[PDB]
C-alpha cells in the first residue's frame, strides 16, 4: 500500500474523457427528460443502453430461428396496477352481459 | 403493390377480421383432421396445416420445462396442458403492513 | 389523499352479476350428462362456460387467461418464469414515500405532535435516497424522536425538560393561580 | 429468406411487426438468396450460426482466367450464353419473356454454407474439407480444454477496487432544487388545523 | 447566388466562341447594374409589422476582343498576363505535356520573377 | 440609439469602397488562391452525382491554343 | 394548407439553422414500399439509380462488369 | 509479440484441411467484448481469417454433423442428375 | 461581419490543443469515437479538414496501444472502440500491416475545395499503406534499409548522403569499407509472418489471388459493399 | 447468464459510471457476480421459505384412423374452444 501511495500511476482506460461532472442541464435549459437543472444521473443512460444490447441479442435469435427461450431469472415489478386482474374482471362482465 | 400500401396519409392500416377468422361460417382450426374433409381432398389437396408452416419464420420447438415465449408456435388464446403448472403471483401493495 | 371516500378494501372485486329475473333456465342446462345417455346442446359448452363466472368466486384456474380471448397479451404471456411482488419504489419500512416530479423520497413521521417530513433526492442514485431514508427513520425510531414508537426509557427522558418548561409556565402565570391580580 | 415471389393474396402473409420488420427490410435484398435448391438451415446456439447445403454454380478452369479485377476478384461462373436478338425474333416468345432471357448456368458443385444468424455467409466447406474436421475433432476438444486453462480474469476489477481504497474520490452535488421567498432549512412542518364543523 | 453571374459569363462565352470570336483575348472590359424591383413580404413582430424585401436585378457586361496588336502589347510588352493562361503553362511544364523547349517558349509568361 | 441623421451618397460610397477591400483579403484572394492550387490533383468526383456525370478524369485542359507548342489532336487511325 | 389560407408563411419570415429530416420514419416508409415492390420481383431501389439509358437485367452493376 | 498472428505458442499445431484451409486453436478477442476466449480458428489458403467457432458453438455443430453428411449424399445424389441432363441436352 | 475583427479578436491568444466539438464533452467523445470506428472499418473518412486534423490522433491512439499487446493496452483500446467488425479488422489486418512500423500510421490530406451547401474546406483521414492510398507509403524495417541500399548503390551522391546512417543500420562492410553485395543477408522474421513452429489435387482446391483466396465455384452475390443497401436520402415535402 | 438490474446497487451504478466504455458492451456474467439480481433473488428465496435430458415440447397427437375416432361426432354445433 505504502509502495502504491509513492508510486505515480496512469488510467486504466481512457473512459475519462467522458467528463461526467459536465454532463449537466442548465436552469434555463429547455427539460430534455425528467432532469433537474446541474449534473444528470447517468443510471437512465446505462439502463437504456443495456436495454439496447438486449435487444439486438433476441432480434438476433429470433432471426436466426433459434428456440423461444427467455432468461428466467427474477424480473422486477415496475408497476403498482393490477391491470391484468382489473381487465379479466371487466372482460367476465361483458361477456356476462352478452350472453 | 396491392394492399401491402395505403394510397393515403393512413399509416397504419385498419382491416376487420376475415370470414374464414370469424367464428360462424370461419374455418374450423381442427376440421382437417375430420372424415369428410379428408375424402373430398383426394390427392389435390393436403390438410395438415403442419405443412403450411414457413421455415425462414418459424422458429425451432422449445422445451416445455423451460422458459420460453407463447407466441412462437401456439397462435392459439389459451394455454396447451403439456405445459407445465403456472406461478400466479399477486402484487404486494402495503409491504409496510407486513 | 387517504379519503374517508375510498373503499375500505383494497382487493380486486369480482360482484355477483344476476341474470334478468325473469329469463328461464339457459340452453345448456338441457343437457343429458349421464355416460350411458348422452345429449349436448347447441352452443353447450360456449353458454356454460360464460355462466360458470357468474357467481365471482369461481373465476377459473387460470383467470384472467380464460376470458383474456384477445392475442395483444397472450403474444406477451411467458411461461416458467419467476416474477417479483413489490414495486421498485415501495419501501417496507413506514413512513417512506416518494415524490416523483421533485424526485425525492421522502420520511414524514410525527414528533411531539408535529408533523414533520424531510427529503433525500434520488438524482445521487434511486437505492441510495432510499437507503438513505430508511435509516434515517429507523435512526429516529432508535433515538426515540417518533412518538408511536418510542419506549418508556424514551418517555421518561424527554419528561425532564416537559417538566423544565412546564416549571417555566408556570412562574409565567404564577399571579393567576394565587388568587391576586 | 425465401419469399414466395408473385405469392397469392393482396398483403404479405408473413410477420412484419417487430424484429420480423428489420428481417425482412434485410431479406428483400437477396430474393434469389439462399439457393432454390438449398437444404434447410440450421441453427446452432449461442450467436445462431446457421448450417446449410446446396449445389453452387461450376466457374471456369482458372487456367482460362484472365486475371482479378476490381476490388473484388472472382472467378467468371461457366454459362451458356443467352439465345441472339435475330433467334429471339424468330422465336414465338413475347418481347417481354425475349428481353427477360439470361444466361445459363449449372449447379452441380455441392458444399456446405456456414452463415451468422441473418444468413450472410461466413465459410464453404466441401465434404473432403468436413470429413478431416470429422475426423480432426476429438484432438479439438482436448486442445479446447488446454486452452481454457489460460484464461485469467482481468486485472481491472481488482485495480479499480484498489485505486477506490486509496485514492481521493469526489463526488459532487446534484439536485439542488431552488426556493423562491421560502428558504429551505433541512425540514418541513405540517399545519395544525381545527374541525370548522 | 453568384451561380448566376457565372451562367452569364459561360453563356457569353459560349456565344462569342460560336460567333468566331477567340476567347483568348475576351476581356470584361465594363458593367453595368439595372434594378428591376423587389417583393415585399410581411414579417411579424412584438409591437409592428415589418416588410422583408428580395431583391430583383439585371446585369450588362460589355466583352471585348483585343485586337492582336493590343493583345501582344499587353500580354508581352506589359507582362498583364491572364493567371489561368499562367497557370495552364506551369501545369502543362510540371506534368510534363510539352517539351523542355516550352520553358524557354513560355519564359516571357510564365512566373512573376520571369 | 438612433442615428442623428442621414448617412450621405459620399460616405456609402467610402464604406463600399472599404467592405469590398475588407471582403477581398479576408475571403475572396484566399479562396482564389487555394481553388488555383487545387488545379494540381484530378477534380474531385462526387460519388453522389455519379448518375448525371461525367466518367472520372484526370486531365485539366489547356484553354489557350495559340500558346500551344505541341499536337491538339491524332490523325485518324485506319 | 394546400389553399395558402393559414399563417404558416409568418415563420418563414425569419431564418432558421436547420430542419428536422424524419429520415427514420421516412426510410421506414420507403423500404415498406420497396417490401411491396420486391415480393413481385421488381427492383424498385436499382431503376430509381439507374443512370440514363442504362441497362441492368437481375442484381447486377459495375461488379458484374470488373468480373465479366 | 502480436496478438495476430498467433505466435508459435499462442496456438496449437494447424490441421491443413484438403482444400487448402487450415484450422487450429488459440484464444481470440471475443466479438462481444474484446475478452480472451478458446476458440477453433478458420484461415484460408493465404492465411486470412474466415471466422471461429466458440467451445459451445462447436459441440453444436458436433451434434449436428451426422446430418450434414446425409445433405452431402443428396445433394451430391442432384448434382450428378443435373450433369446428365446437361449431357442429354448437349 | 467583418474579416479584420478574426486579426483583432486573435491578437494575443493561444491555439486550442484540442479542437472542441460541438455538444457536451460526453457527447464529443462518444462522436470521436464513432468517426474512428468508421475510420477504421472504411480506411478512409471525407471530413471538414478541423475534423480529420482532430481524429487523426485518436485514429494514432489506436494503433499504437492494440500494437502493444497487453491487458493494459486492450482495455485502452476497447474504451476508444465500439464495434466488434472495427475490433477485428484493427488486430488482424492493421496490426500485422504495421507490426513494423514505429509511429504515424495515418495521414490527412486537404483537397483544396470548399463543399459546396456550405463553404466548408474539405479533406480525407486514411490510414496509411493500404489499397487506394492517396500516395505510397514509405517502407519500414529491411524494406526500408534495401530502399537505402539501392540509393547507396544507384549514385555516389546517395552513398555519400546515407553514409553515416548506413553505418549504423548495418549496410557498411567494416572488413572492406564499402556497401555490402548481399542485403538478404539482413533478412530477418517479422512479426507479420507466420511463425513456421507448425513444421492440390482437390476438387476444392482454392485458387490465388492477390487479396483473398477464391473458391473454385460461384455463388450469385453481389459484394459486399453492394449487397444490403437502401436509398442515401428519401425526401421529406415541404409542408405549405 | 445475468446483467445488472436497475435500480443499480450504489457501488455497480458508481462502477459502471466509471468505465462506461469497456463493462457495458457485454454485461452479461454468471449467476452470483451482479448484485441487483443477487439481492433479488435472495429476497425471494426468502419469502419462499416464509410462504413455506432436454426434449422438444410437442402436443400430443390429435389424429386417428380408428371407427372410434371417424365416426365420432364432429361437435362443430357444441361451441368448443379448444381447437386442435
Amino acid at each position: 500500500t505504502q509502495d502504491f501511495l509513492l508510486e505515480r500511476h496512469k488510467p486504466l482506460t481512457r473512459d475519462y474523457r467522458y467528463k461526467w461532472k459536465y454532463n449537466f442541464r442548465g436552469r434555463w435549459s429547455r427539460r430534455i427528460g425528467k432532469h433537474k437543472p446541474g449534473i444528470r444521473s447517468v443510471e437512465k443512460k446505462i439502463r437504456q443502453r443495456i436495454v439496447r444490447i438486449r435487444k439486438r441479442y433476441m432480434g438476433q435469435r429470433i432471426e436466426a430461428g433459434l428456440p423461444p427461450y427467455v432468461w428466467g431469472g427474477p424480473w422486477p415489478q415496475w408497476g403498482r396496477k393490477r391491470s391484468l386482474f382489473i381487465r379479466g374482471e371487466m372482460y367476465r362482465r361483458m361477456l356476462i352481459y352478452s350472453f | 403493390t396491392k394492399h401491402n400500401l395505403t394510397y393515403s396519409g393512413r399509416v397504419r392500416a385498419f382491416k376487420p377480421p376475415s370470414a374464414a377468422q370469424r367464428w360462424e361460417m370461419g374455418e374450423s382450426k381442427y376440421a382437417w383432421r375430420l372424415p369428410i374433409p379428408n375424402l373430398l381432398a383426394g390427392d389435390e389437396m393436403q390438410l395438415n396445416p403442419a405443412l403450411r408452416i414457413d421455415e425462414s419464420t418459424t422458429q425451432m420447438f422449445p422445451d416445455f420445462s423451460k422458459p420460453f415465449f407463447h407466441n412462437a408456435h401456439f397462435n392459439f388464446s389459451w394455454k396447451p396442458e403439456e405445459v407445465p403448472f403456472q406461478q400466479t403471483v399477486k402484487l404486494d401493495i402495503t409491504p409496510w403492513r407486513r | 389523499s387517504a379519503n374517508p371516500y375510498k373503499p375500505k378494501s383494497r382487493e380486486v372485486f369480482h360482484p355477483y352479476v344476476p341474470a334478468p329475473e325473469h329469463l328461464p333456465p339457459p340452453a345448456y342446462t338441457t343437457a343429458v350428462l349421464k355416460p350411458m345417455q348422452q345429449f349436448i346442446p347447441k352452443d353447450f359448452y360456449r353458454d356454460m362456460r360464460v355462466d360458470s363466472l357468474r357467481d365471482g368466486v369461481s373465476l377459473g384456474s387460470d383467470f384472467p387467461w380464460n376470458v383474456t380471448h384477445k392475442y395483444r397479451f397472450w403474444r406477451r404471456r411467458k411461461y416458467n418464469v419467476q416474477l417479483d411482488d413489490r414495486f421498485i419504489r415501495l419501501s417496507p419500512v413506514t413512513g417512506v414515500d416518494y415524490y416523483p416530479r421533485l424526485n425525492v423520497f421522502a420520511v414524514q413521521w410525527r414528533e411531539d405532535g408535529q408533523h414533520r417530513i424531510r427529503w433525500f433526492r434520488a438524482a445521487y442514485g434511486l437505492t441510495r435516497a432510499m437507503r438513505a431514508a430508511e435509516n434515517f427513520r429507523k435512526t429516529l425510531e432508535a433515538t426515540g424522536r417518533v412518538d408511536n414508537w418510542r419506549t418508556a426509557r424514551h418517555l421518561r427522558q424527554q419528561m425532564l425538560e416537559r417538566r423544565q418548561q412546564l416549571k417555566l409556565r408556570k412562574k409565567r402565570f404564577a399571579k393567576i393561580s394565587s388568587g391576586q391580580f | 429468406g425465401n419469399f414466395r415471389i408473385k405469392p397469392p393474396g393482396v398483403r404479405h402473409a408473413f410477420p412484419k411487426l417487430g424484429t420480423h420488420r428489420m428481417v425482412m427490410f434485410r431479406r428483400m435484398n437477396l430474393l434469389n438468396w439462399p439457393p432454390e435448391d438449398a437444404s434447410p438451415l440450421h441453427p446452432i446456439e449461442p450467436w445462431g450460426r446457421q448450417f446449410f447445403v446446396f449445389n453452387a454454380f461450376a466457374t471456369i478452369d482458372p487456367a482460362d482466367w484472365c486475371g482479378p479485377r476490381g476490388p473484388f476478384p472472382r472467378l467468371p461462373p461457366l454459362a451458356k450464353p443467352a439465345p441472339d436478338a435475330a433467334t429471339l425474333a424468330a422465336s414465338p416468345s413475347s418481347l417481354l419473356s425475349a428481353l427477360r432471357e439470361t444466361e445459363e448456368r449449372s449447379a452441380t458443385r455441392t458444399v456446405m454454407c456456414v452463415t451468422d444468424f441473418a444468413q450472410r455467409p461466413l465459410m464453404f466447406l466441401g465434404k473432403d474439407d468436413f470429413r478431416a474436421l470429422r475426423e480432426n475433432l476429438p484432438r479439438i476438444k482436448e486442445e479446447l480444454k488446454a486452452f481454457k486453462e489460460r484464461i485469467q480474469p482481468n486485472p481491472v476489477h481488482a485495480q479499480y477496487d484498489l485505486r477506490r481504497k486509496l485514492l481521493v474520490y469526489p463526488r459532487q452535488a446534484m439536485q439542488r432544487l431552488k426556493t423562491g421567498e421560502h428558504g429551505g432549512y433541512g425540514t418541513r412542518r405540517g399545519t395544525i388545523r381545527e374541525r370548522k364543523t | 447566388r453568384v451561380n448566376y453571374l457565372l451562367n452569364l459569363l459561360n453563356a457569353s462565352r459560349k456565344k462569342i466562341h460560336e460567333q468566331g470570336g477567340d476567347i483568348s483575348r475576351v476581356y470584361v472590359e465594363s458593367y453595368m447594374l439595372n434594378i428591376q424591383g423587389q417583393i415585399k413580404r410581411p414579417q411579424f413582430r412584438l409591437r409592428m409589422v415589418n416588410l422583408i424585401k428580395t431583391w430583383k436585378f439585371a446585369v450588362v457586361l460589355r466583352f471585348r476582343e483585343y485586337p492582336m496588336d493590343e493583345y501582344f502589347h499587353k500580354l508581352f510588352i506589359l507582362k498583364h498576363v491572364p493567371r489561368s493562361l499562367t497557370t495552364d503553362m506551369r501545369l502543362a511544364l510540371a506534368g510534363q505535356r510539352v517539351g523542355l523547349h516550352a520553358v524557354r517558349d513560355w519564359y516571357p509568361f510564365l512566373d512573376s520573377k520571369t | 440609439a438612433v442615428p442623428k441623421g442621414k448617412r450621405s451618397k459620399h460616405k456609402c460610397k467610402q464604406r463600399q469602397l472599404i467592405y469590398f477591400f475588407d471582403q477581398f483579403d479576408g475571403v475572396f484572394k484566399r479562396r482564389r488562391e487555394s481553388f488555383y492550387r487545387s488545379f494540381y490533383n484530378p477534380p474531385y468526383f462526387s460519388k453522389q452525382t455519379e448518375q448525371t456525370s461525367l466518367p472520372p478524369s484526370v486531365l485539366r485542359p489547356f484553354r489557350f491554343p495559340g500558346f500551344w507548342p505541341g499536337r491538339f489532336a491524332f490523325k485518324m487511325a485506319s | 394548407n394546400k389553399v395558402r389560407t393559414d399563417k404558416k408563411e409568418r415563420k418563414r419570415a425569419f431564418p432558421q439553422r436547420g430542419f428536422w429530416k424524419k429520415q427514420n420514419f421516412l426510410q421506414v416508409k420507403n423500404n415498406t414500399v420497396r417490401l411491396a415492390f420486391a415480393v413481385q420481383g421488381v427492383d424498385l431501389l436499382k431503376l430509381k439509380r439507374l443512370r440514363w439509358g442504362e441497362v441492368r437485367k437481375g442484381n447486377t452493376g459495375w461488379w458484374t462488369d470488373d468480373y465479366r | 509479440t502480436l496478438y495476430w498472428p498467433p505466435t508459435r505458442k499462442d496456438r496449437s499445431k494447424r490441421i491443413r484441411l484438403p482444400s487448402g484451409k487450415k484450422c487450429f486453436v488459440f484464444n481470440a478477442k471475443r466479438d462481444q467484448d474484446g475478452e480472451l476466449e478458446p476458440v477453433l480458428c478458420f484461415v484460408d489458403s493465404q492465411d486470412n481469417l474466415l471466422m471461429w467457432f466458440n467451445e459451445e458453438e462447436l459441440l453444436e455443430f458436433e451434434k449436428l454433423m451426422p446430418r450434414l453428411e446425409s445433405y452431402y449424399e443428396l445433394w451430391e445424389e442432384k448434382a450428378s442428375r443435373t450433369r446428365m441432363v446437361a449431357a442429354v441436352k448437349e | 461581419g467583418w474579416s479584420k475583427v478574426v486579426n483583432f479578436l486573435n491578437k494575443g491568444v493561444q491555439r486550442r490543443p484540442h479542437r472542441r466539438l460541438p455538444g457536451q464533452p460526453h457527447h464529443q467523445w462518444n462522436m470521436l469515437k464513432t468517426q474512428l470506428d468508421q475510420l477504421v472499418r472504411s480506411d478512409r473518412l471525407e471530413l471538414t479538414l478541423p475534423r480529420a486534423h482532430e481524429l487523426q490522433q485518436y485514429a494514432e491512439e489506436l494503433v499504437h496501444f492494440a500494437k502493444q499487446n497487453t491487458p493494459e493496452s486492450s482495455l485502452i483500446v476497447e474504451s476508444m472502440i465500439f464495434t466488434p467488425a472495427a475490433r477485428r479488422k484493427l488486430f488482424h489486418e492493421l496490426c500485422p500491416l504495421y507490426a513494423n512500423r514505429p509511429f504515424f500510421y495515418t495521414r490527412v490530406v486537404n483537397q483544396h475545395r470548399l463543399r459546396m451547401r456550405d463553404a466548408a474546406p474539405m479533406a480525407y483521414l486514411e490510414f496509411v499503406d493500404r489499397p487506394g492510398e492517396i500516395r505510397p507509403a514509405r517502407p519500414v524495417g529491411f524494406e526500408r534499409k534495401q530502399a537505402i541500399w539501392e540509393e547507396m548503390q544507384a549514385t555516389r551522391r546517395g552513398r555519400r548522403q546515407w553514409w553515416n546512417h548506413a553505418k549504423k543500420l548495418g549496410l557498411i562492410d567494416e572488413e572492406t569499407g564499402d556497401v555490402i553485395s548481399d542485403i538478404n543477408a539482413l533478412r530477418r522474421p517479422s512479426a507479420a509472418e507466420w511463425e513456421e513452429s507448425d513444421s492440390s489435387p482437390s476438387p476444392y482446391k482454392m485458387v490465388a489471388a492477390p487479396k483473398r483466396a477464391l473458391e473454385p465455384f460461384f455463388v450469385d452475390l453481389p459484394p459486399p459493399t453492394e449487397r444490403y443497401r437502401k436509398q442515401r436520402y428519401v425526401f421529406k415535402r415541404f409542408d405549405p | 447468464m445475468d446483467h445488472p438490474q436497475f435500480p443499480y446497487e450504489p457501488h455497480e451504478l458508481e462502477k459502471m459510471r466509471d468505465l462506461y466504455g469497456v463493462l457495458l458492451k457485454w454485461p452479461y456474467r454468471e449467476q452470483g457476480q451482479v448484485a441487483s439480481v443477487a439481492a433479488r433473488r435472495a429476497s425471494l428465496e426468502s419469502k419462499r421459505e416464509e410462504r413455506l435430458t432436454e426434449v422438444a415440447g410437442q402436443l400430443k397427437v390429435t389424429t386417428g384412423c380408428s371407427d372410434s375416432y371417424v365416426y365420432a361426432p364432429s361437435e362443430m354445433e357444441t361451441g368448443l374452444y379448444r381447437e386442435h
